[PDB]
RNA sequence: CCGAGGGUAGGGCCCGUGACUGGGGCGAAGUCGUAACAAGGUAGCUGUACCGGAAGGUGCGGCUGGAU
RNA sequence: AGCGCCGGCCAACUCCGUGCCAGCAGCCGCGGUAAUACGGAGGGCGCGAGCGUUACCCGGAUUCACUGGGCGUAAAGGGCGUGUAGGCGGCCUGGGGCGUCCCAUGUGAAAGACCACGGCUCAACCGUGGGGGAGCGUGGGAUACGCUCAGGCUAGACGG
RNA sequence: UUGGAGAGUUUGAUCCUGGCUCAGGGUGAACGCUGGCGGCGUGCCUAAGACAUGCAAGUCGUGCGGGCCGCGGGUCCGUGGUCAGCGGCGGACGGGUGAGUAACGCGUGGGUGACCUACCCGGAAGAGGGGGACAACCCGGGGAAACUCGGGCUAAUCCCCCAUGUGGACCCGCCCCUUGGGGUGUGUCCAAAGGGCUUUGCCCGCUUCCGGAUGGGCCCGCGUCCCAUCAGCUAGUUGGUGGGGUAAUGGCCCACCAAGGCGACGACGGGUAGCCGGUCUGAGAGGAUGGCCGGCCACAGGGGCACUGAGACACGGGCCCCACUCCUACGGGAGGCAGCAGUUAGGAAUCUUCCGCAAUGGGCGCAAGCCUGACGGAGCGACGCCGCUUG
RNA sequence: CCCUCGCCAAGGAACUCUGCAAGUUGGCCCCGUAACUUCGGGAGAAGGGGUGCUCCCUGGGGUGAUGAGCCCCGGGGAGCC
């Protein structure tokens, strides 16, 4: 009528919180840089875009993101920003 | 991990093992990767143990893990002799 | 190896895609006679350079679309409208086969 | 305020879905049934293979009315439907479950089983 | 937004069942006649049509798998 | 120590009882006062901790016929043309080598199956070793036949 | 060339045609009569109907802080045990069932320059300094129970920030290649955890990276039942562009653009069926079958869903809806045997609420060891085969 | 009290010879639509969705001139009560 399955469920709800938290934060700053880049605003884009990449690879330390998902997400971010800043330029910082 | 152990064959009260390399997650008598010898714990026959020592050392080298009483039998065949 | 097939392009009405009819022969498993069967593969044509009636080779490939698992490999022959017509005549005959 | 011709939802799992009152069993000439009153009804709609079927003449107790019912404390209560639970002559439910809330008046009129089976008593 | 399902409405398929009705198979110890097998007492069979308690008849055309 | 059976198929016969009754029956068939066919008995046949029965699968069924069948009268030629797809196709030469043939090679798990040895007193059962194969992947080879591409031909077909 | 038998029955008789019938072998069988023993197998093919009770997954104090008892002894300390708690790892294996599925589900041969893989192994480098939370515990309020809610403190292999960058991740350029494979240049981004002994040395762990091995996902050619008295089917439909999503390809998902895709070589629809190694039969060809054992698939009362995680859309984990059942103190709560036994129902019919972890195997653990209805065995049934007796 | 009219709790044809009367429904656009059929129909079958206003983008037509203006017929977004 009981188990450590209960323990495992409690743990999953705490790990649940943290994964969402990081993933939201990543999604926010990603689109944010992209929005800036759109009207670029090069220095500000890259500044935020530097912060997104950090939170990404940081997510891939643990269970939140698989390394390839992190790689994928960084790729699209940087790909998007550069292509967006290409309407006007000029890239004021790194990278790269 | 991939392991070297004893899959029971034979019949009731007539135990006959094939010392075998298989994934640990397999059922005991399930599909195995390779057979590297037999073992007859009752010694009903002259050679109640055989071990391809060559092949066994390979699996050991490549990361396989013997069970305790497999490593016993593997010892008797001198796979660990330096 | 990736499977390589030869056949005729019987449709190019699609953007960057052609339809390649492929034929194969084999002895009937029980009655022994050699019989023909065919099959249509959707082929990737990124250049849209392949025309109706072209005999081509297609090679097994990573999925391009649902149903497209082959790229066109190379041209083999051209102007085989004679073959294309046998495909079309049969489809045409099907209206006669209803009620 | 249920009377002959009134359709009622059946708030149990007997298999009846809708019943039509054909008499209120309260004396020689009661005009209306309210909550806690028993009716005789015809089964007008029923799901396949239920305990009761279409055409059957059953008894039921009214557990919900769209006409508000007044209580001595000066409050009142009213529901969105007119609902009944089908019973036997012991005033026992013929089904195993009752759905939706029921009026507390049922308790005082001696429909204990039904009141306890209900998800809510209001 | 999608969404288990619930609700309203209208279709399709299949199964069981139905007052009654159609013919069929078997039974056989009955009633009626005897259509076919002989030229079977009107040679037979046939598609169709019309008709008769019934087997069947007749018309039109066909076949011989028709006796003399 | 039991169960089935003893007309023919199909191995095993007599007496009584019954008298188209009671009953038997897988098929053909048994029973109407001398029944190896019903019921019992004696005897016999066949199996034996089993024997029979029902059900179902393959066989006998070349009775869906690839191996391995048919269509005048036995069941079976479309009422007859015309023609679409398809199936099939004359003589000679060359290219290709698709079918097809050959060699090499990878794959074809274990169990089971077959041969040998061995272990439980034998066996069943179980262990150990041995030999394959189709099929498909790959590489090399062959070109008669079938296919395909090319060029001739006139014997089929068509035309004057 | 190790392999091939037929008979009865249409007639007065004949030959032929043709159907019916029999002798053979087989079974997860059942029924009758009968019934001594033993071994090895084997036993709900029906209702994937419904289930009382126990058990079928836990382990680690050598990750951490405590509560209780206890042993040693000076409230403190060690320590042993116990109990939950926090934190790991397992719980995705093993076990059951065959409903669904005519499908890339399975078989077979291939592809992945379109991918993942905890533990294990090999090789490369590394563990510098800060900060924080939540249970336990305490204190309250609320219950019949399930249990619950609130405030307050506290540790860690729990979480976070900074550094370090061996290296990896990503954008852009270049070379090699040729689908997204390897290499390199600027920038940008990312590491970590400690514990235990016999203590300037070890063992167990932790970190990033290459590889190995194992296990997988996806895709493809061919093979996979009956009805044509099912003949036409199709709007995410077929293709494109761009995004989203994934470990990764793809209409997988979305937005728009185009008008395509499939079918007499049987689409669509209906019926039946999990598939294979094999099994039974047969001279072979073929026919029949897929239970027991092995492999793969699918399901976990009906259905949807995601979370955690290397891996699940998870049988004995979570959420929701439905059906059904039960407990209740009548306010409310609980459950999922197609795990092992066992009950009931249905049926012609199918088993013990047994023993043990001794072996084999699996999880956790440095190890002792703990758990293991996997398993090894015992029980019942002439169910099957084999051996044996009644001389 | 009569006429013509408006509303009504719960019920909803229990009224009556009969739903008589009165409700319901109701325009347009879109989706969709059965038996049966003389192949026309049945059909507005049935059933259902939309409907105002504001801003932004845009497609054709008429009159001009091919343009502005005027007038007509559309489409796609985002909003407000
Ligand atoms: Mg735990
Ligand atoms: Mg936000
Ligand atoms: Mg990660
Ligand atoms: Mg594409
Ligand atoms: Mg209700
Ligand atoms: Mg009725
Ligand atoms: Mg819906
Ligand atoms: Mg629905
Ligand atoms: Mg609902
Ligand atoms: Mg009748
Ligand atoms: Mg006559
Ligand atoms: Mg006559
Ligand atoms: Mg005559
Ligand atoms: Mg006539
Ligand atoms: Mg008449
Ligand atoms: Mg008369
Ligand atoms: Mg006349
Ligand atoms: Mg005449
Ligand atoms: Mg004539
Ligand atoms: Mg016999
Ligand atoms: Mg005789
Ligand atoms: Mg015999
Ligand atoms: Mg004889
Ligand atoms: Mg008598
Ligand atoms: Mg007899
Ligand atoms: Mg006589
Ligand atoms: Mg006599
Ligand atoms: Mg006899
Ligand atoms: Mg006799
Ligand atoms: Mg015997
Ligand atoms: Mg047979
Ligand atoms: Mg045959
Ligand atoms: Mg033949
Ligand atoms: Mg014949
Ligand atoms: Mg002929
Ligand atoms: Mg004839
Ligand atoms: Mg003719
Ligand atoms: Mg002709
Ligand atoms: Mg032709
Ligand atoms: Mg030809
Ligand atoms: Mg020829
Ligand atoms: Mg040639
Ligand atoms: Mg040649
Ligand atoms: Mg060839
Ligand atoms: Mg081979
Ligand atoms: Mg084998
Ligand atoms: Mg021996
Ligand atoms: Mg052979
Ligand atoms: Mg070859
Ligand atoms: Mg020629
Ligand atoms: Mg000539
Ligand atoms: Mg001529
Ligand atoms: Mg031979
Ligand atoms: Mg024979
Ligand atoms: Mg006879
Ligand atoms: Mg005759
Ligand atoms: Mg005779
Ligand atoms: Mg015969
Ligand atoms: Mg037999
Ligand atoms: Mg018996
Ligand atoms: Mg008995
Ligand atoms: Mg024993
Ligand atoms: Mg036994
Ligand atoms: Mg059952
Ligand atoms: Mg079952
Ligand atoms: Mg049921
Ligand atoms: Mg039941
Ligand atoms: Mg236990
Ligand atoms: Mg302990
Ligand atoms: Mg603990
Ligand atoms: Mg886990
Ligand atoms: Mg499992
Ligand atoms: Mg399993
Ligand atoms: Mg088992
Ligand atoms: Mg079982
Ligand atoms: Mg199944
Ligand atoms: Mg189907
Ligand atoms: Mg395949
Ligand atoms: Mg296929
Ligand atoms: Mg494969
Ligand atoms: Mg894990
Ligand atoms: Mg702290
Ligand atoms: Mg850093
Ligand atoms: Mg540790
Ligand atoms: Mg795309
Ligand atoms: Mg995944
Ligand atoms: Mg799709
Ligand atoms: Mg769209
Ligand atoms: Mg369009
Ligand atoms: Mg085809
Ligand atoms: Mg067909
Ligand atoms: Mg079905
Ligand atoms: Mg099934
Ligand atoms: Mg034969
Ligand atoms: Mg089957
Ligand atoms: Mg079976
Ligand atoms: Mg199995
Ligand atoms: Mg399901
Ligand atoms: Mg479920
Ligand atoms: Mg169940
Ligand atoms: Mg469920
Ligand atoms: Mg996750
Ligand atoms: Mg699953
Ligand atoms: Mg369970
Ligand atoms: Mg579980
Ligand atoms: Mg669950
Ligand atoms: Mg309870
Ligand atoms: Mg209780
Ligand atoms: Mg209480
Ligand atoms: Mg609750
Ligand atoms: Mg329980
Ligand atoms: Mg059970
Ligand atoms: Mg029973
Ligand atoms: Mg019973
Ligand atoms: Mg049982
Ligand atoms: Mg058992
Ligand atoms: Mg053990
Ligand atoms: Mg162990
Ligand atoms: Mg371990
Ligand atoms: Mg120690
Ligand atoms: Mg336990
Ligand atoms: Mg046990
Ligand atoms: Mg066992
Ligand atoms: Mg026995
Ligand atoms: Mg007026
Ligand atoms: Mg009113
Ligand atoms: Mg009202
Ligand atoms: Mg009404
Ligand atoms: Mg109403
Ligand atoms: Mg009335
Ligand atoms: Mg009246
Ligand atoms: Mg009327
Ligand atoms: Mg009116
Ligand atoms: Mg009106
Ligand atoms: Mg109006
Ligand atoms: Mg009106
Ligand atoms: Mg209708
Ligand atoms: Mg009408
Ligand atoms: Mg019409
Ligand atoms: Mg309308
Ligand atoms: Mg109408
Ligand atoms: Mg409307
Ligand atoms: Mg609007
Ligand atoms: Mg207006
Ligand atoms: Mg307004
Ligand atoms: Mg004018
Ligand atoms: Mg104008």
């Amino acid at each position: 009528r009981n188990l450590s399955a209960l323990k495992r469920h409690r743990q999953s709800l705490k790990r649940r919180l943290r994964n969402k938290a990081k993933k939201s934060a990543i999604k926010t700053l990603s689109k944010k840089a992209i929005q800036l880049a759109q009207e670029g605003k090069a220095e500000e884009a890259l500044k935020i875009m530097r912060k997104a990449e950090s939170l990404i690879d940081k997510a891939a330390k643990g269970s939140t993101l698989h390394k390839n998902a992190a790689a994928r997400r960084k790729s699209r971010l940087m790909r998007k920003v550069r292509q967006l800043l290409e309407a006007a330029g000029a890239p004021l910082i790194g990278g790269g | 991990m991939v392991k070297i152990r004893l899959a029971r064959f034979g019949s009731k009260h007539n135990p006959h093992y094939r010392i075998v390399v298989t994934d640990a997650r397999r059922k005991r008598d399930g599909k195995y990767i390779e057979k590297i010898g037999y073992y007859d714990p009752r010694k009903t026959t002259p050679d109640w143990l055989k071990v391809d020592v060559e092949r066994a050392r390979y699996w050991l080298s490549v990361g396989a893990q013997p069970t305790d009483t497999a490593r016993r039998l593997l010892r008797q065949a001198g796979v660990f002799r330096q | 190896p990736k499977k390589v097939l030869t056949g005729v392009v019987v449709s190019d009405k699609m953007q960057k895609t052609v339809t390649v009819l492929v034929e194969r022969q084999f002895p009937h498993p029980l009655y022994g006679k050699v019989i023909k069967r065919s099959k249509k593969y959707l082929a990737h044509d990124p250049e849209e350079k392949y025309k109706l009636g072209d005999v081509v080779e297609i090679i097994e490939s990573r999925p391009i679309s649902k149903r497209k698992r082959f790229r066109v490999l190379r041209l083999v022959e051209s102007g085989r409208m004679d073959l294309v017509e046998k495909y079309l005549i049969r489809r045409q005959n099907y209206e006669s086969l209803s009620k | 305020m249920i009377q002959p011709q009134t359709y009622l939802e059946v708030a149990d799992n007997t298999g009846a879905r809708k019943i039509m009152c054909i008499r209120v069993l309260k004396g020689s000439n009661a005009k209306y049934a309210t909550v806690g009153d028993v009716i005789v009804a015809s089964v007008k709609e029923a799901i396949p293979r239920g305990a009761v079927k279409e055409g059957d003449v059953v008894k039921a107790v009214v557990v919900r009315t769209k006409k508000e019912i007044k209580r001595p404390d000066g409050s009142a209560i009213r529901f969105d439907d007119n609902a009944a639970v089908i019973i036997n002559n012991q005033l026992e439910p013929r089904g195993t479950r009752v759905f939706g809330p029921v009026a507390r008046e049922l308790r005082e009129k001696g429909f204990m089983k039904i009141v306890s089976l209900a998800p809510e008593v209001l």
